[PDB]
RNA sequence: CGGCACCUUACGAGAAAUCAAAGUCUUUGGGUUCUGGGGGGAGUAUGGUCGCAAGGCUGAAACUUAAAGGAAUUGACGGAAGGGCACCACCAGGAGUGGAGCCUGCGGCUUAAUUUGACUCAACACGGGGAAACUCACCAGGUCCAGACACAAUAAGGAUUGACAGAUUGAGAGCUCUUUCUUGAUUUUGUGGGUGGUGGUGCAUGGCCGUUCUUAGUUGGUGGAGUGAUUUGUCUGCUUAAUUGCGAUAACGAACGAGACCUUAACCUACUAAAUAGGGUUGCUGGCACUUGCCGGUUGACUCUUCUUAGAGGGACUAUCGGUUUCAAGCCGAUGGAAGUUUGAGGCAAUAACAGGUCUGUGAUGCCCUUAGACGUUCUGGGCCGCACGCGCGCUACACUGACGGAGCCAGCGAGUACAACCUUGGCCGAGAGGUCUGGGUAAUCUUGUGAAACUCCGUCGUGCUGGGGAUAGAGCAUUGUAAUUAUUGCUCUUCAACGAGGAAUUCCUAGUAAGCGCAAGUCAUCAGCUUGCGUUGAUUACGUCCCUGCCCUUUGUACACACCGC
């Protein structure tokens, strides 16, 4: 057969920086709650936006925002 | 009859012919296509008078 | 009575060829001389001796080696000899190829890569291999896990799954690095363990195929010949396509192979049958001559089975007659007969094999390799198609037996869609190609009488590289598909090259054949110069022989048996 080539440079899959109890949400008093950024609008409470410069998304919808918040 | 046999050390073909008998073979011809055997012929008295018998 | 000489059985012998001695030998002893003791080293070394010499007589060992020999048996083979057979041999002829251009295979070169298998017949239009991607194995590049299962490291303060936006990216590949949202224990990180591979090896195998060979060969049971391997049967002759038979015969009767068999191709006014096959009378109905008659068109009626199909049967058995041949096997000629070449054509097709091919048909597979940036997969763009040039199938032509126009106008094999997009008549548009509307057909019904060509008739050019010939070319119009440049193919105009029947060589062929001619399916989205079939047109010359070529036997010889590519 003939010989492979090696360029080098070789790209895996992320791990994905994975991170839970996230800085999102807070309750102040102790007894109601107080969301952050914001929930979706086309799928149900409990999804929570995407916060970028003028540039928003979600992923239970893969991703399917465009106006800001 | 043909089958291969699958073995350790590689595979083993094994083939099989069986000539079934022709008087035992029902679905078309009873016997081999050459073979022609011919019936024994019957015994008969020439003479013995022009004679007659009726009725 | 004497020396220079055959046949059978050997009971005498002998390993056997053979031997009337090579006999009277394990039932061992007539009388004597001489010679030999695995092969080589070696008739050498040395010494003697004999010689003019060359050489002779005489004559070692060291060391080496498992065979060296003999005889025959079967093979294989032989530039031994006879006898067969075959248009893959040749004659007598035809058609050719080889030349020309062009297609296409295969080399060689080229190229990132122009993937690979196979090279006398038995590689080279083969891999059903006509590659636009797919196919695909190759290259440049990227993607993906499709890493089964076992066992631990994270075990939700996330394992890992996903992810629009533009840069990113060939690129609306989250391929990622920009990102900060999702995903919930699938996974995943290891370690046992699989899995896939058009990766390797056909000289590790299966199956299938090809080839010896579709040639005529092959076998065993007794019985005989041999100690035996073996042999005879299985053969002098003549026949036959055939180890086909007749005969002759230590052979007799048998089996396989051939034949028989099967399928198809031919005959049936004899049967059974039909508005899915064809006719007859007659109705209505079109035109004619115009008497009653001629051609039609209509599934209107009635009836038929010749052609049709296709069921069941027969029919050819070399039949009758003549010669010819030990008056056998058969062969040769006339007669009849649809058929007288095994009636034609195939299908199958023995024993033993080949290191023939195929591990790129295969969830046929041994072992090796590989095995998560794969040699797995999958996308994307190429490539198999490149060109100083060799050969191999092929097509097109070198015209007047033609070309071109009109006109005439006849086949058979087939094949063909409902979950797809098949064949596609009929009507309109278009010089064409091709578009459109509509049908008919899941099919003796519709395409389709596939009114295919080559042919036939009347006219135009007349033997000039000409209107022969059509290549390369440029442009546009079409179609298939996602994609047509490295013209896919079709059509339209234009360009008009080589080639005046092809040297040495060599292929194919014996009758509905050869050759010509087209159709046909196969592959197929699209492409035929290919292929398996089909029919149409339809000859020339044998109807023999061993000259060549191959193959087969027989007898011969053999230091060969991995078998002449031998030793
Ligand atoms: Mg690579
Ligand atoms: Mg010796
Ligand atoms: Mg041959
Ligand atoms: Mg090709
Ligand atoms: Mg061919
Ligand atoms: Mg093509
Ligand atoms: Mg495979
Ligand atoms: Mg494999
Ligand atoms: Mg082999
Ligand atoms: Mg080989
Ligand atoms: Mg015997
Ligand atoms: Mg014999
Ligand atoms: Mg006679
Ligand atoms: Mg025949
Ligand atoms: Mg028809
Ligand atoms: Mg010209
Ligand atoms: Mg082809
Ligand atoms: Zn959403």
């Amino acid at each position: 057969k003939k010989v492979y080539t090696t360029p080098k440079k070789i790209r895996h899959k992320h791990k994905k920086v994975k991170l839970a109890v996230l800085n999102y949400y807070k309750v102040d008093d102790e007894g109601k709650v107080a969301k952050l950024r914001k929930e979706c609008p086309n799928c149900g409470p409990g999804i929570f936006l995407a916060n970028h410069g003028d540039r928003f998304y979600c992923g239970k919808c893969h991703s399917t925002f465009a106006t800001q918040k | 009859a043909t089958r291969h046999v699958l073995l350790r050390q590689g595979v083993l073909g094994i083939k099989v012919k069986i000539m079934k008998d022709p008087s035992r073979n029902t679905s078309g011809p009873k016997a081999l296509p050459d073979a022609v055997t011919i019936i024994e012929p019957k015994e008969e008295e020439p003479v013995l008078e022009p004679s007659v018998k009726d009725y």
